[PDB]
C-alpha cells in the first residue's frame, strides 16, 4: 500500500500546516496503544526477551521499546 | 499596517550601511521593518505561482480489469500460451493447477495455467514539475501610512502588488508619498521546484518530494504517454488469486484515493484546480532602503486638540494601536504622539507608526506603538489641550527576551541556513553563523532524512544519555547538545 | 489508516490461500529496503549508535536491526 | 444462514453543508447550532482576529466550522450464530466405477 | 466482512478496532455515524480560515 510509504521526513515542511499534521501527529503512537493493549501476551514476552538481552536497563528498555513498536508495524 | 492582528508577524529594525536590510517572506506571515528616519513598511508573501507545469509521470488510483481468460496445459508439457500476453495492456500471471485424469489430461502433476485480464485505468494522479523560472512570486508593501482602514485590512486597495520573477532580480514598488522600495528578492533559492512535484489528484494538489513520488507503488504512465494504455507497474493494483491450488483468478484490487489521502501526510497541500498557485514556502529579498522618505516630513506639527475614535488595543506582539481624530486648522500636520514614564520625564515607548501624519481633519489616522512593560502613558497632542491615556503592559524583559529566543530558534527549525538572512545586515559573526549552520544542517539533514517526529524525539534521547554518559568531557557536551537539539526539532516538526 | 491495521496475526487462518498473500508476504522487507537505500545517512547513524549501545556484537546486531526497521514504519 | 450485521462502516463519503462560526478572543469557543446535529461533523479551531476581521481585541479568535457527512459507501459487517453453520460433505467409495 | 461483491472472514475484535466510521447495525438510515472525524480533514493553514 502507498499508506506505508507516508511523505513525513521528506524534508519539505514550511510554517504552513501540512496534510494531515493534527490527525497524523500521533496515529502511529495510537496505533502502538492499541496493538499493545489487544496483544499483551507479546509485551509480556518483549519485555522479558529484552530484560535478557540487555545487560542494562538502558539496553534493555531499548530493546523493549524497539520490538514493541516493531511488532504492530509489520503486523 | 497589514501585518498588525497576524500571529506570524515579525520586526526587522535597522539596514545596513548602504541601507538596505536583508529579509525573508514566509507564506502565512509578515515582516514590519523599520529603520531610523525611513517609514514603518509592511511586507507580506501572498502568493506564489508556478506556471507552465511538465507533466512528469501518471499513477493510476483506480483501475478496472475486464476481458479476463485462462489457458492450461497438461503436467510437464511447459507454459500455456495466451495471445494477450502479448499485449501490455492486459496483466498476466502464470501458476500451477492439479491436473489429472478429471480434469482431461493423462497425467497427476501440477500443470501450469496463465489468467490475463485486461487492464483499464479509472482514475489518475497526474504529477506536474515546474522549472524555477516560471515562478511568479507576488509580495505586497503596505506602509505604516495610518490610514483610517489600512490596520490589518487584507483586501490590499491601499497596498502596493509587486511580482518577484527570477527573469527579473530588482523589483522597484512606487509607495505613494514615500517614494520607491526596490527588493532584491531570490525566487530561485526557496523552495526547490526542481527537486519536488505538483501532485494533483481528483481536484487537489500536493507539493511533494520527486523522489517520494517516483516511489510510489501504483500502476504508472511516463507523463508523455499520450494513448495513455502502457501503465507499467500494474501488478500493484490486482490481485491474482489461486486459493486452494484448483483455479486462478485475478481481482482488480479496490481505489487508492483514501490511501493516496494517507500517504501524502505530511506534504502540503497546494492550489492546481487553476493556476498552480502555492501558498506554502519562503522568499528572501533584500530590502533597499535608499529612496523611502517619510511621508509627511516638511509638516508642521499639529497644535489643535486630538480625539481617540477608537480604544487603545493591544496587538499579540506587546504593541498597542490607537485611532485618534484631529480638530485643528493645519489638517496636514504631523501628531504630537509620545510614550512617557509615570512622571512625564523618560520617554519610554518607541512608535511603529513612525511619523504620523492628519492628511486629513475629517479622517482618523490610527497609528501603532510599542509601549514599555508596566505603566506608561500616551500623550497624544501639544500642551494647550491633550490627550494623557495610561497604559500597562503585561510581562517582562527577561520573558521577552525568552520568547524572542522562542522565535528565532523556531524560524531556524522551519528555515535552515536562511534563518541567517532574516534581518542579518552584512556581519562577519552572520556569514560565519551561516557558513557552521550549512554544514551542520548538511549533517543533519543526510542523518535524519525520512524519519518521523517519534524517531527524532527516541534518537535524541539516546543520544543524550550517551552524551550523559560519556567519560570525556568535550564529547559528553557535544553529544548532549545534539540529542537536545534533536528533541527540540522532533517536538517542533511536523506541519 | 486502515491499511495499518492488516489482519495478519489474528489466526483464523487455514490451508486456502488468505487475501494478497502473494504480495504481503514480502512487501515489508521490500519497502524497508528501498527506505533504507534512499536514505542510507540514516542507517549509518543507525549502525553507529547500535555499536556504542550494544556490549555483545548479538546485542549490537539485535539493537541496529530493530532500529532500522522502525524508522520507516514509526513514519 | 440468517446473518445478522452488527456495524456498517463508511468506505467512502462526503460533506454538503459547510458552516463556520466564528468570535473574538476572550469571548470563549462559538457555537453552531448544528454542533448539536449527529449527521454533522465539527471542529473548533482558533483564528487571528483584530481589527481587520472587524473585531476589535488582536487575538486568537475561537473558530467553529461543520459539515454534513454523507456515506456514500459502506462495507457490512454481518455476524452469523454458530448454530446456523451447514457443513456439506461427499462420501464417495473407490468403487473403481463411474457415474 | 462484505465489501463491494466481495467478502472476507474476519476476526470480530479486529472488525471493531477498524479506524472507519461505523453505524450500529440496526440503523436504517445513517445519519448517525460514530468516527466520522477519521474520514475527514480539518485543515487550518496558518490562522486565517478552517
Ligand atoms: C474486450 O471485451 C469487450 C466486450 O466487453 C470487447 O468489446 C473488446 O473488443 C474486447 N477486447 C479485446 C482486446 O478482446
Ligand atoms: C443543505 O444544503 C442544501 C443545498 O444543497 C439544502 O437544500 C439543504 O436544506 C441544506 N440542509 C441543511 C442546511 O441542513
Ligand atoms: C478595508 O479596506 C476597504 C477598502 O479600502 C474598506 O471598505 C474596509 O472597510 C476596510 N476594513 C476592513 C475590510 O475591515
Amino acid at each position: 500500500s502507498v499508506a506505508l510509504v507516508p511523505h513525513v521526513g521528506m524534508g519539505l515542511e514550511t510554517r504552513t500546516e501540512t496534510w494531515m499534521s493534527s490527525e497524523g501527529a500521533w496515529k502511529h503512537a495510537q496505533r502502538i496503544e492499541t496493538w499493545v493493549l489487544r496483544h499483551p501476551g507479546f509485551t509480556i514476552m518483549a519485555a522479558i526477551l529484552a530484560y535478557t538481552i540487555g545487560t542494562t536497563y538502558f539496553q534493555r528498555v531499548l530493546i523493549f521499546i524497539l520490538l514493541t513498536a516493531v511488532a504492530p508495524s509489520m503486523t | 499596517m497589514r501585518c498588525i492582528g497576524i500571529s506570524n508577524r515579525d520586526f526587522v529594525e535597522g539596514v545596513s550601511g548602504g541601507s538596505w536590510v536583508d529579509i525573508v517572506l514566509e507564506h502565512g506571515s509578515c515582516v514590519t521593518t523599520m529603520a531610523k528616519n525611513k517609514p514603518t513598511l509592511d511586507f507580506e508573501l501572498i502568493k506564489t505561482e508556478a506556471k507552465h507545469p511538465a507533466t512528469l509521470r501518471k499513477y493510476c488510483i483506480e483501475a478496472k480489469l475486464t476481458n479476463t481468460t485462462t489457458a492450461s496445459r497438461c503436467p510437464t508439457q511447459g507454459e500455456p500460451s495466451l495471445n494477450e500476453e502479448q499485449d501490455k495492456r492486459f496483466v498476466c500471471k502464470h501458476s500451477m493447477v492439479d491436473r489429472g485424469w478429471g480434469n482431461g489430461c493423462g497425467l497427476f502433476g501440477k500443470g501450469g495455467i496463465v489468467t490475463c485480464a485486461m487492464f483499464t485505468c479509472k482514475k489518475n494522479m497526474e504529477g506536474k514539475i515546474v522549472q524555477p523560472e516560471n515562478l511568479e512570486y507576488t509580495i505586497v508593501i503596505t506602509p505604516h501610512s495610518g490610514e483610517e482602514n489600512a490596520v490589518g485590512n487584507d483586501t490590499g486597495k491601499h497596498g502596493k502588488e509587486i511580482k518577484v520573477t527570477p527573469q527579473s532580480s530588482i523589483t522597484e514598488a512606487e509607495l505613494t508619498g514615500y517614494g520607491t522600495v526596490t527588493m532584491e528578492c531570490s525566487p530561485r533559492t526557496g523552495l526547490d521546484f526542481n527537486e519536488m512535484v505538483l501532485l494533483q489528484m481528483e481536484n487537489k494538489a500536493w507539493l511533494v518530494h520527486r523522489q517520494w513520488f517516483l516511489d510510489l507503488p501504483l500502476p504508472w504512465l511516463p507523463g508523455a504517454d499520450t494513448q495513455g494504455s502502457n501503465w507499467i507497474q500494474k501488478e500493484t493494483l490486482v490481485t491474482f488469486k489461486n486459493p486452494h491450488a484448483k483455479k486462478q483468478d485475478v481481482v482488480v484490487l479496490g481505489s487508492q484515493e483514501g490511501a493516496m489521502h494517507t500517504a501524502l501526510t505530511g506534504a502540503t497541500e497546494i492550489q492546481m484546480s487553476s493556476g498552480n498557485l502555492l501558498f506554502t514556502g519562503h522568499l528572501k529579498c533584500r530590502l533597499r532602503m535608499d529612496k523611502l522618505q517619510l511621508k509627511g516630513m516638511s509638516y508642521s506639527m499639529c497644535t489643535g486638540k486630538f480625539k481617540v475614535v477608537k480604544e487603545i488595543a493591544e496587538t499579540q506582539h506587546g504593541t498597542i494601536v490607537i485611532r485618534v481624530q484631529y480638530e485643528g486648522d493645519g489638517s496636514p500636520c504631523k501628531i504630537p504622539f509620545e510614550i512617557m514614564d509615570l512622571e512625564k520625564r523618560h520617554v519610554l515607548g518607541r512608535l511603529i507608526t513612525v511619523n504620523p501624519i492628519v492628511t486629513e481633519k475629517d479622517s482618523p489616522v490610527n497609528i501603532e506603538a510599542e509601549p514599555p512593560f508596566g505603566d506608561s502613558y500616551i500623550i497624544i497632542g501639544v500642551e494647550p489641550g491633550q490627550l494623557k491615556l495610561s497604559w500597562f503592559k503585561k510581562g517582562s524583559s527577561i520573558g521577552q527576551m525568552f520568547e524572542t529566543t522562542m522565535r528565532g530558534a523556531k524560524r531556524m527549525a522551519i528555515l535552515g541556513d536562511t534563518a541567517w538572512d532574516f534581518g542579518s545586515l552584512g556581519g562577519v559573526f552572520t556569514s560565519i553563523g551561516k557558513a557552521l549552520h550549512q554544514v551542520f544542517g548538511a549533517i543533519y539533514g543526510a542523518a535524519f532524512s525520512g524519519v518521523s517526529w517519534t524517531m527524532k524525539i527516541l534518537i535524541g534521547v539516546v543520544i543524550t544519555w550517551i552524551g550523559m554518559n560519556s567519560r570525556s568531557t568535550s564529547l559528553s557536551v557535544s553529544l548532549v547538545l545534539v540529542g537536545v537539539v534533536t528533541l527540540y526539532l522532533g517536538v517542533m516538526v511536523q506541519a
